[PDB]
RNA sequence: AGCACAGUCUUAACGAUGGAUGUCUUGGUUCCUACAGCGAUGAAGGCCGCAGCAAAAUGCGAUACGCAAUGAAAAUUGCAGUGACUGAAUCAUCAGAAUGCUGAAUGUAAACUACACCAAUUCCCUGGGAAUAGUGGUACUCCUACAGAAA
RNA sequence: GGCCUAUCGAUCCUUUAUAUUUGCAAAAUGACGUAAAUUACUUACUACUGUGCAUAUAGAGGUGUCUGAAAAGUUACCACA
RNA sequence: UGCUAUCUAGCGAAACCACAGCCAAGGGAACGGGCUUGGCAAAAUCAGCGGGGAAAGAAGACCCUGUUGAGCUUUACUCUAG
RNA sequence: GAAAAAAUUUUUUUUUAGAAUCUUUUUAUGAGUAGAAAAUCGUGGGGUUUGUGUUGAAGCGAAAUACGUGAGUUUUCGUGGAACAUCUCCCUAGUGCAGAUCUUGGUGGAAGUAGCAACUAUUCAAAUGAGAACUUUGAAGACUGAAGUGGAGAAGGGUUUCUUGUCAACUGUGAUUGAACAAGAGUUAGCCGCUCCUAAGGGAUAGCUGAAAAGUGUUUAAAGGGGUCCCCGUCUCAAAAGGGAA
RNA sequence: AUACUGACGUGCAAAUCGUUCAUUUCAAUCACGUUUAGGGGCGAAAGACUAAUCGAAAAGCCUAUUAGCUGGUUAUUUUCGA
RNA sequence: UCUUAACCCACUCGUCUUGAAACACGGACCAAGGAGUCUAGCAAAUGUGCAAGUGUAUAUGAUUCUUUAAACAUUUUACGCAUAAUUAAUGUAAUAUGUCCAUUGUAGAUUUGUGCCCCACUUUGCAUACAAUACCGGUAAGCAAAUGCUUUAUUGAGUACGAG
RNA sequence: GAUGUUAGGAGGGCAAAUCCGCCGAAUUUAAGCAUAUAAUUAAGCGGAAGAAAAGAAAAUAACUAUGAUUCCUUUAGUAACGGCGAGUGAACAAGGACCAGCUCAAACGGUUAAUCCUUCGUUUGGUGCAAACCUUUCGACGGAAUUGUCGUUGAAUUAUUCCAUGAAUGCCUUUAAUUUGAGCAAAGUGAGCAGGAAUGCUUCCCCAUAGAGGGUGAAAGGCCCAUAGUUCUUUUUAAUUUAUUCAUUGGAAUUUUUCAUGUCGAGUCGUGUUCUUUGAGAUUGGAGCACUAAUACGUGUGAUACAUUUCACAUAAAGCUAAAUAUAUGUAGGAGACCGAUAGCAAACAAGUACCGUGAGGGAAAGAUGAAAUAGUACUCAGGAAUGAGCAAUUAAAUAGUACCUGAAAUCGUUAAGAUGGAACGGAUUAAGAGAGAAAACAAGUAAAGAGGGGAAUAUUCUCUUCUUUAUUAAAAGAAACAUCAGUGAUU
């Protein structure tokens, strides 16, 4: 609102969002942390990773839980185990999620979100 | 041209639409105008960035009666007032090396306007807690405590603005103090005839003192 | 843009071979040429008068008139049956202009106004601000100019100590200072009748400023207020009287 | 502006109001002032008459500064004035006001109205009509000449 | 399982045809604010290259869709292929290193990969040993200094 | 002015007339006139003040395509509206 | 006589086109395909043809006009290189 | 400020106007190009007001016992799938089309027509393939007729070459063909050319002019070679048919 | 490139094709390279030619040149109306 | 509502032209786009604010800072235009001063009275029209010892209780 | 003056929107045209910068005078210039923005050039990881220059008062601004309904110093990034805080008193003449040429040629200088009462491209499936193949299948209905067909039993209500028709 400095238009926001390095990848990949747990890091959201635990709480799959497989940073799209779809000629895949429809429920502990954690709380 | 319509007087036969000019950054300038010379006092220690001019008389039949700024002090005013032109310099006074002071009334006037200057003015320590009484008819250095209590206060600026002059000058006078005598219209209609008689005269004058 | 519907050469091989006479694109293989070139009937033709930077957008406004205007609004914001004409839910507010203490200036927050909206009596108006809130439809959206929202209170205060951060961000309500009033907030549309909320610092400063007292600095320098050219309204009551 | 204009109300129209056997076409006698004399003399003899020829000697370098003259008539002396005060001189037959005419901006003085009979006043100016100085001493005034 | 008239024109219904209309919009547009020169220490421009599979605008320059370094930092992925559990895989920053041939273009040339001349040259090792026909310099004008000649 | 109804010409320009009327831009050019004064930049008082140019007013010098361009031919080589 | 035309199979345009398309006379912008009155007038076509469509074309090259030109010439006006 | 009807005085049913560019009433009037005015209606945007949205709006086609003298407005069904109004008031404008040999884009009638007429001619059989007048093979018939539809080379083009595939479109018929498309392959020099030399020529140095740009080119020079410090000297590019080792 | 004012004249072609005819040892023809550039060149003279361009080439600009002249100039009702 | 019928009537629209159904010109067709505008200065109109003033110019100022690129403010002889005309021009310049009443007529809006209200007299008498005087600047003429004068002529966009 | 591939250096060229120079037109206007006009504009050739140039009086005034430059408001459409026609046209003052001064040069200093530079070196500081920069005095050895560098700004002389100076010890404290990158950053992914799936609708919660913006399977303050708010770290530049002793050398300013009264830019000014230019007019500026000066009590100015004389003001012919001010090009932000794919930049895009031109040059057409193709047409059958169809199949949706949104009109096809003797359509008025409709175009109330809803009395008793349903009495409304009037005709 108040500063200056940074565009109000619709029109830089969306070429940002569509030009974006990986830094704002990973945080326009974050996800809202179990209810607990944001007590616990003293954190509203979080990016993802690999081994995370998520629920999912929109659309056709809403209130399945499961691990995230692989997640896809161009299409800002993750994949998770339980949620797979067959194709046309039968191909299972995982059906992409955005992470807006996600709720992160364990996430995983490594050396760069002990980092992160330190950072937030 | 037709009807009741003036003769115009435009000049628009020449290719001016590539010399003109539309004015949309007004406010704006204004407000940057503003903004630097509020960030140069600030750096200034907040101290003065103001010039005190000299007052002088506006020209000719038409302004004789007005007077407003002038360039600068010049020697004889600063003589007067026992400043320097290094001093004048120095402080917040202007400076001139080539308008000359003229007739005593205004001289006399500026080197009141100096002094009045020169009464107020109280200068910060060069070199800051080494006091020195120091040149050119610049005050003494300041002590510690007054110019600390000084600093806190506002900066009086009210004489760097022009004067005002005489509120009503609807006076009063007796009627047997006054007379009926005047006759106005034939001592202009004189003056100006006998200007002739006069200048003659004068040219001869200035021959005999030039002998 | 200036060179706009003109840069291109142009030429002329229609007249004597039964094509009008329009200018058309020179050159052979592109598909451009033998093409209608430029005039306001044209592909590529630009503007039949070019827009320019010399149009006069901007007026002098008169000092007096500005004035008239401010005062005027403020009265007609003073009538009661106004208010309500202008579309404020006035049904449960409790004086004609609506007249809060001084110790309204010092309120904090967002909740701490809406409380003391609801409690002058203001929810409805509350209701409706929150429900104006609307797609303004058209272009007006690739500008920028996404949702339109209706205009509720307006607040004047003199301190600065809480109401100006408070009442800042409310949806639908407007904010001014006691010597800087602003007619386009006092009559938006050059609506007559917006809802005004004083404090009592406000209210006494007004009076002050367009006269009272006689402040140097305060008055705004010599200013005199105009006066009605009918000296009562009731027209009606002329009428009813007994010698008419 | 755009949507009161007379082009909205002959929108369909043609030559629209510009006349349809004309067929408009611009400056049809020559451009700007130009027919004067020789195509519109009529109009300029009729509307603007003095406009043809050469009168008068040149002063090269004008100066209006030099020359400058700002006036006011004896009728308006008094009007200078306030009303308070002017009652006071009116009440005391002692005294008589003086005005500095240039000090409230003028330096001629003319002769145009009424001055009120038995009241003696100082006008101070440069200049004074004939008429002014006659009406200043037939009250009993006083006229000064000032710089 | 029969029965229709044809052709032409018109009407309604349903389609083809066509790309208008409507809806968008990482683009234009004008204004205001802000900083604002590159080059023989070889710019701009132009060629010629360079992708694992690679033609192109893009990107980069024989170390070539990046090298190093910093800050982010676990993926990458059309296929193949390359990593993690934090100087590796990915970005961004970018100061170090690198920057073919040209081009003012400057050894003589120029529809030329044509042609001079002077230095032969480079690396490695701790004051010596090995490699390579390779690499530079040498334009025109000016200036200061020096030189040996000419008052 | 011609017994009446005809016998004639703008602006700019030139030219000669005319004036107790004017100007040439800080000033002056009769005349140191008339008085006094006499150390001198003295002091009053005066309708009539150099050459040249500019005005102002009044005529005249001409425009006969006569309510006023300083203007010869030519195109079967021709072009355009 | 050849080659075409013709007919089939195949591929496959354009100029042109206010709406059109039988006459006669009349009046009319004074020579009508449509108008008024008369003659009349009955699908669909194939092959030709040149009476008409004041047929098609190109903003009458002719002529006249423009205070548009251009070219050229002279003892036209005004200059000017030499 | 009370009129009527229905019931069974009382119950029930309808109505009950006061907004000045306004309402009631009366009489007169009603042509129209060029032209002037007023009242309207619509489009883009803005403020304002109070609404409409995916229990499908706008948009579009077809309509409606619809309303308006009219422009239009309003609405239904069908399609459609996202944003739409303001007549409450008022500002603003790239604001209203049938036409301009209009601009731009698409499309017809003309029309399965004009046409595919230079250059003497093809036939039979077989093979391939889905399919053969015009592909391939053979047999015939013919023609070009050494100023050749034959060989070579220059300009110019530039992988068009060649093999191996091949048939969406192209190859103005057909097409399995192809100079189209796809994947590859391929041009080897001490001696052949260029490259070298000078010419007609061109560009400069030296000068000199010209504001410069340029115009000129040994012409008022302290300049590349041979010699035991001496004797000579404007340069440079310019021929793929002149000169020129093999 | 003389004639058939041949064929062709929405071409095979924005000048072709057929037949006829002139030229053929010199003021010959051909190539390549070269020179001379726009009010300029060059011309066995026709105002010829100077890249489908010429009584003044092509390119770009002054320029949206100018045009008393040609064409076009956009919803509705009502009123006065030449 | 659509649809044919049938009786009666019904000439290609636009267009320039006195005159087009034309043997006058443009138009094969459909869709989209497609032409009195903008700036400057001026005028009258009408609204609005103020009035012998008016505008606030450049600019300054602020407890003004998404929207604020506007809005608000301006510590008593700035300037434009209007408050005076005349005129080549030095220049000159508006009742005439015995009176704070304040030019002369004729119609003329408005008011008192008489004989609810139109009335019929009288009564008072703006705007405006038609005139008239005055008086000022120019110009004559007459005078002129310069405080230039003088009845009379003429002339200005004049002036005779300011309107911008 | 030559010569040097001697040693060290510099220039060249490009880019151009604004800037500075030159050189430098015409279309056009006058309804013609010649002077004037376009215009000291365009093109040409040069030079610069983040601004440039201009600038410290050979100035304006005639006042009670002002006093470097630039800019604005203004004077002013005025003085003035003009076939005095068309047309052109300043400056000074005033109000302001903003303001900054100076040095060569003569003159002065000779018991000594007190100067300058290159090369060689050498040390008192300070950063940085490292590269490396930054301060710092001291000596050489070369040169240069007296045909003039350096110092001095009249000359001494008095008193006053400051500044440079060097050493030791002391001391670098605290904040305030200012400005970067950085971070952290409020509440729900709660019912229920319909939905392909909410960010919808409800309904129960809330948060806001964040209800700006964007993304997110339909409109989101509470889904995410962001935003408001803050916590630092970064830039510099203010305040505050702290200095104390001991030491030489040097300079400067006033102030006395004497004494020196010197000085001030030449083929330049000026004048003539010519051509140009302007406001310049019997010559404003420039330029060519001719003639060619005076020295400060001079000579340059005071807008009409001149002579003769005043008076005021200035100090040419050498030089530099920040600021306000301008900026259509490059880059970076921020914008909008702008355009919405025939528009907007020629270019929403693999466009300054393709393509065309001998070349200089000329120069396009050209966006959108869906929420998701990590949903992009599987499978079967008939086909030589293309393709087609499917009981098969994705999707919410395939007359949604990548020439994919919506999909108008022209145009053309299928079916049905009508019409059809040299046009076609129309107007006015009926007709027959073919469609559509019940909203005025009939039926209030009453009784019976279903579905809902309300109000009162002190969570539920009383009571009021509307729709479906069975049938049961009204009635009104229009069209006819006749009669009766009143108005207006015609008839006998």
């Amino acid at each position: 609102k108040f500063n200056k400095q940074k565009s109000s238009s619709r029109r830089k926001m969306r070429k940002a969002h569509f030009t974006a390095p990986a830094g704002l990848r990973r945080k326009i990949m974050s996800s809202k942390l179990s209810k607990e747990l944001r007590l616990k890091y003293k954190t509203r959201s979080l990016p993802v990773r690999k081994d995370d635990e998520v629920l999912i709480c929109r659309g056709h799959n809403h209130g399945r839980e499961g691990k995230v497989v692989k997640i896809n940073r161009k299409r800002y799209k993750i994949y998770v185990e339980r949620v797979t779809r067959e194709k046309v000629n039968g191909e299972s895949t995982f059906i992409g999620i955005h992470p807006s429809n996600v709720v992160l429920t364990k996430l995983k502990v490594d050396k760069n979100r002990k980092k992160i954690l330190d950072r937030k709380a | 041209v037709a009807h009741n319509n003036v003769l115009p007087n435009v000049h628009l036969h020449k290719w001016w639409q590539h010399r003109v000019r539309v004015n949309f950054s007004k406010n704006i300038k204004k407000k940057k105008r503003r903004l630097l010379r509020e960030k140069r006092r600030k750096a200034n220690g907040g101290t003065p960035i103001e010039k005190l001019h000299p007052i002088v008389h506006c020209p000719t039949q038409r302004y004789n009666f007005r007077t407003r700024l002038g360039k600068g002090f010049t020697f004889e005013e600063l003589k007067g007032a026992g400043l320097t032109p290094r001093a004048a310099q120095t402080i917040g006074i202007c400076y001139d090396k080539r308008r000359k002071n003229r007739s005593e009334e205004s001289l006399t006037k500026n080197v009141e306007r100096l002094l009045k200057y020169k009464n107020s003015l109280v200068m910060i320590p060069l070199k800051k807690n080494k006091a020195k009484k120091g040149i050119g008819g610049i005050p003494a250095d300041a002590d510690k405590n007054t110019i600390k209590e000084f600093r806190n206060k506002k900066p009086l600026l009210s004489i760097f603005k022009k004067e005002k002059n005489t509120k009503p000058f609807y006076e009063t006078i007796e009627v047997s103090k006054i007379d009926k005598e005047f006759l106005a219209y034939k001592t202009l209609r004189r003056a100006k005839l006998a200007e002739r008689r006069k200048n003659c005269r004068q040219q001869k004058k200035d021959i005999k003192f030039k002998s | 843009k200036l060179g706009a519907g003109y840069e291109t050469s142009a030429e002329s091989w229609g007249t004597g071979r039964a094509v009008a006479r329009i200018p058309r694109v020179p050159g052979g293989g592109t598909h451009r040429a033998g093409q209608g070139a430029f005039g306001n009937m044209c592909r590529g033709g630009g503007m039949f008068n070019p827009t320019k930077i010399w149009r006069r957008w901007g007026r002098k406004v008169n000092l007096k008139e500005k004035r008239y205007a401010v005062c005027s609004s403020i009265a007609a914001s003073g009538v009661t049956s106004l208010v309500l004409a202008r579309g404020h839910r006035i049904s449960h507010l409790k004086e004609v202009p609506l007249v809060v203490s001084n110790d309204i200036e010092s309120l904090s927050k967002t909740k701490e106004a809406v409380n003391f909206l609801v409690s002058l009596g203001l929810k409805d108006e509350v209701n409706r601000l929150v429900k104006s809130k609307k797609i303004r439809a058209g272009k007006g959206k690739m500008r920028n100019r996404k949702y339109k929202i209706r205009n509720g209170p307006l607040i004047i205060y003199e301190n600065d100590n809480g109401v100006k951060k408070a009442f800042r961000n409310i949806p639908g309500v407007d904010l001014c200072k006691v010597t800087k009033l602003n007619l386009l907030k006092l009559a938006p549309g050059g609506s007559i009748g917006r809802l005004c909320i004083w404090s009592e610092s406000a209210f006494k400063k007004l009076d002050v400023i367009y006269g009272k007292i006689h402040e140097k600095k305060v008055t705004k320098k010599n200013y005199i207020l105009p006066k009605s050219i009918v000296h009562n309204p009731d027209i009606y009551r002329i009428i009813h009287s007994d010698k008419v | 502006a755009t949507r009161f204009k007379k082009n909205r109300k002959k929108r369909g129209h043609v030559s629209a109001g510009h006349g349809r056997v004309g067929k408009h076409r611009k400056h049809p006698g020559g451009r700007g002032k130009a027919g004067g004399l020789h195509h519109m003399r009529i109009n300029f003899d009729k509307y603007h008459p003095g406009y043809f020829g050469k009168v008068g000697m040149r002063h090269l370098n004008l100066l209006k500064n030099r020359t400058y003259c700002p006036t006011i008539n004896v009728d308006k002396l008094w009007g200078l004035l306030p009303e308070e005060k002017k009652k006071e001189f009116s009440e005391n037959k002692d005294i008589a006001p003086v005005i500095d005419v240039t000090r409230k901006g003028y330096f001629k003085v003319l002769g145009n109205g009424k001055l009120k009979h038995n009241q003696p006043i100082v006008v101070k100016a440069r200049y004074f009509s004939s008429v002014a100085e006659k009406k200043i001493k037939a009250v009993g005034g006083q006229c000064i000449l000032v710089a």
